[PDB]
């Protein structure tokens, strides 16, 4: 019948990437592209998705020309921005960063009035997009990496899970500061990105221990270890929405007595939503939809297991 | 090659040839779990049969020499040592004006009773399954050994419940088949619902399950377990949510000492993991459910 | 006996007579806490309409004398105080904006908006039920408030799950209308005749109850025996969900005595509560503090 | 109709007391005692055990072995077992009964055909008497003794419902001249704690009574000492007790209050382990239905127990 069918009852409510049924509506080519790389899972980080989406929307905006009868505030969101929204959302379920950025964007759009020049509206929006990318994403990434890196000291053993852009840049920075330390890289054997991160670290000159899975976890997360974890978003109640397996590492470290540090940009902070379990907000693997073989992309890490959170906000 | 075939050679094969054929077989890791123990017993029996001896002391010498070689062969299975030590004890308590022939036939039949106890340990354990599993229960069976599978199968006969199957690694690309198909169909036949997790990390799913079950390769005096790799993530995740952790083990796998610090760390093998005793709430044996303080006693019985 | 008749007849009676009737009803305690809030708002509105006042400070005096008397009436419900100070805040805001009649009718219609806010609070809260409850969930509903019952009902409209109903004391059968109003929706119900819930907690997935009050620290005022459910749930790390309207958010910390001991009502420390569900949305303790700033 | 029917599936495995005339030949005593078990006149496991033992005692002395047979072969299969199963279908047997029965049959099968009848029967009889005197009566006396000596002046004792050993302890302690305060908590569905309160106040002990477990945190302070009784203690150290017990024990534990359990050694189950209340429990015969449901006992983890006081 349908792919949705055959999903176990407990997990019926959870969304899954149905991809594209591709057929193109009056969507922008950049949005189309970004959307089908979301369908391909070429971009699975919420930040990469956010940034690609922002550039796509940027090119949507600067090509947009107001009809003579219409006003930009009145016409653009309903007939232009929204089609892009639903095409993307139906390529793959939106992560929080995109949702938040979208709500902010439309917040800035409805401040606009009928008596506004279109040009002024357009590069108001454009200089907002540029500011968002520059200070919420790029500069934020830099600062988070630096500040987290000064936390690391010589002789430390750092533990990380999978490959995270913030974590990867933090460790690289720490090594470039002349610091000498050990990195233990844990991986999802179903994803396997950690190996590449591990290889990159070796090139960097940082000795590292690679583990394809979470077996023998107690062994490689001693109390002395510092575990640096990244995610897709942080909920209002303080819990970390992260790639599956994260909460396991976080707890293991926490009840080992090891410090748990989460690296995250403020964009990913969701002040509206609270999650107390992994089932409330999760996404199903398109290949592992079936009952015979089943997998969830994300898990929830309670604040119990988080020692601290490092963000772009320095003061 | 075939475990059964090695058995035929053992019956008609030279003792030395059979010894290092069992050794090659242990190193290959084709032998799994309890079968290993049984094989040891058979071999030790054959040792006693052909084992170059005119008094109890070399019987002990060759059973310990051979046993040492098999123990060294497969460090991951400590059940070997246990079997050996019981065989020795058996010999010395029926050591005491009679011919060796009298001793040899008595030791050998003692070993046959060791062997058949080993062989119905699983059904004896499974007799407690109906008691431990309730209607509507949610059972996380982690990487189920056949002990666990008949536990679940005879649980299924008198109960309606759901089994959640977790495995440490994804299926190999060569196999091109997803796992526990046999277990899953004998379970579905009985009316038991099954969900097979392709997840590494069980934290997301643990609050939903009611209890965790796995087989143990060894049980130490302190209450520690030697298990398959990744069983410990299940045990800990369950422990934090106060989910009962049930370990299925025959009395023969009970080791009489605390684990070596290499085992305790987790450096043994890594194919196996160590679980400290505080993460295990129930030890289920053929004799019944045994709990930590009681363990020290039964280890004394075994040797 | 009940007072639809009183609300219809509130305008007809002399203000004082109505106040006395309200006090009597409070003493009787039959009126729902949720209903109680509505009555206070309405009573104060008609105070504003019919009281003898000729300047703003007079309003403040008249609604605080009324509100204080209403407070002595029912010490068990602190929602009354909140409603009163909210009305007062509105009057002060109007004065700041600043002639008696215009002020009169803006205060009165402000109170009307409070009134209907209070009345659609239940459904606004219930809109989050679909998110908080999943298919196959096991929900321990302790002493379910009307907020909770309609929460569970619209949870039932889009989900299939099981409700476990726990009450402190045996009937002098409970929740009959509620429980098969639930079975009609296809929801399974089992009513526990046990006091002490430690035996059944591992089987439920989450605990839900309505709160009579929420203090700054995140502490709750609940029905007696709700705390045993909350604590039992907390030790097994089962999520504890409190259903509460924003008007019930107190700007006061609990009394030390309240914290020390309760019984009629019981106090639940903030560490036992994992989620606060309000009409404005689900709020964290930090966010709770936030909307307190919003509310008052 | 089927009482078992209508039980929610989660609790189907759980046994329930079947009300029962329409019975196989049985000794009158066993009949009486079993039927006082059916009425729940006796629900203490020790009282049930003792009644069962006295009944079995008179069963033993009325028993006469058939000619040309042995006593050992004949007695367990054709006489003792009918009493046992009758009792089991009056009400599910407590651990005490099971253990005592197992011991009794151990002594019956110690017997041989060449063993004469006369010495065997009163061998069994003062075995019963020794069991009752030293595993029940003397055990109670000693536990009361020790626990009463644990109490110090000015202490506040908290107890749940009414337990025989806790009662005997507080009373004994009071007659030793010690002065203390007792808070009695109750199950509003049972309500025996109230009469416990009346007894304790008759002896001169000040009592605060709570009909239910509401406001529990208030009345279990860190300074308080909590004394609890049960039906049995499992091998893993957890306490099988009347429903509501585990709540008091946990509340006390997280208050920082001491939780002390009083129990006779006859009630220790080495053989069985329970990790949850569902594994070994009994359903309330009147509240079997889904509309109104109740479980008689709950399980208290070793986690919430500070110490156990026994005769040994």
């Amino acid at each position: 019948k349908d792919a949705r069918s055959g999903i176990p009852e407990c997990f019926s409510h959870i969304p899954m990437a149905k991809r594209i049924p591709q057929a193109h509506k009056d969507v922008h080519p950049a949005v189309l592209a970004v959307g089908q790389q979301m369908a391909t899972f070429a971009l699975k980080d919420s930040i990469s998705r956010l940034k690609a989406t922002l550039l796509a929307f940027r090119k949507v905006i600067e090509s947009y020309e107001t009809p003579k009868g219409n006003s930009l505030s009145r016409h653009f969101v309903p007939h232009v921005l929204n089609p892009q929204i639903e095409y993307l959302t139906e390529c793959r379920p939106m992560c929080f960063a995109m949702g938040n950025a979208i709500r902010l964007l439309k917040a800035k759009v409805n401040k606009f009035d009928i008596n506004t020049p279109e040009d002024e509206a357009k590069e108001g929006l454009l200089e907002w997009i540029d500011f968002l990318i520059n200070e919420r994403i790029t500069l934020a990434e830099y600062v988070i990496a630096r500040n987290a890196a000064q936390s690391i000291n010589d002789g430390d053993t750092i533990v990380t899970y999978g490959r995270h852009r913030l974590v990867e840049k933090t460790l690289l920075r720490a090594r470039k500061e002349g610091k000498s330390f050990n990195v233990t890289v844990l991986d999802d054997p179903y994803v396997g990105e950690g190996k590449e991160l591990a290889k990159v670290l070796r090139h960097a000159g940082i000795p590292v221990l690679y583990s394809p899975n979470l077996g023998g976890l107690r062994s490689k997360v001693p109390a002395a270890s510092n575990v640096f974890l990244g995610g897709e978003a942080i909920f209002a109640n303080g819990s970390l929405h992260a790639p599956s397996g994260t909460a396991d590492v976080a707890m293991a470290a926490t009840n080992a007595g090891a410090k748990v540090i989460v690296l995250c940009e403020t964009i990913n902070f969701d002040r509206e939503r609270v999650s107390v379990d992994a089932l409330t907000y999760n996404e199903i693997d398109p290949e592992r939809n079936t009952g015979d073989c089943f997998r969830l992309l994300f898990d929830n890490t309670h604040e119990r297991y988080i020692t601290g959170v490092i963000t772009e906000i320095e003061f | 090659p075939s475990l059964a075939t090695w058995t035929k050679s053992l019956r008609d094969q030279s003792l030395e040839a059979s010894i290092e054929s069992l050794i090659f077989l242990l190193k290959r890791r084709q032998v799994t779990g309890d079968e290993c123990a049984g094989a040891i017993a058979q071999l030790l029996r054959q040792v006693v049969a052909k084992s170059k001896w005119h008094d109890v002391d070399q019987l002990l010498y060759r059973v310990q020499t051979a046993g040492a070689r098999l123990a060294r062969a497969a460090p991951h299975e400590p059940v070997i040592g246990n079997i050996v030590r019981r065989v020795l004890g058996l010999i010395r308590d029926e050591a005491s004006p009679f011919s060796v022939h009298a001793l040899r036939s008595e030791v050998m039949d003692g070993i046959e009773e060791i062997l058949d106890e080993i062989n119905q340990a699983d059904d004896q354990i499974a007799s407690f399954a109906e008691i431990q599993i309730h209607p509507g229960d949610y059972v996380l069976a982690y990487q189920p050994s056949k002990t666990v599978e008949r536990f679940l199968v005879k649980a299924a006969s008198k109960r309606r419940f759901t089994v959640i199957l977790a495995s440490l690694n994804p299926p190999a690309p060569g196999e091109e088949e997803q796992p526990y198909a046999a277990l899953r169909k004998k379970l579905n036949a009985a009316g038991v619902s099954t969900i097979n997790l392709a997840s590494n990390g069980l934290m997301a799913y643990i609050p939903r399950v009611n209890k965790v079950i796995f087989g143990a390769k060894a049980v130490y005096q302190n209450g520690g377990l030697l298990v398959d790799s990744g069983a410990c993530i299940a045990a800990q995740a369950a422990h934090e949510y106060l989910k009962p952790v049930i370990a299925l083990c025959g009395v023969y796998k009970f080791c009489p000492e605390d684990p070596s610090d290499e085992v305790s760390r987790g450096e043994l093998g890594t194919t196996t993991d160590y679980i400290p005793p505080d993460l295990v709430d129930v030890y289920l044996t053929n004799l019944g459910p045994q709990t930590r303080h009681h363990l020290g006693g039964i280890y004394a019985d075994h040797y």
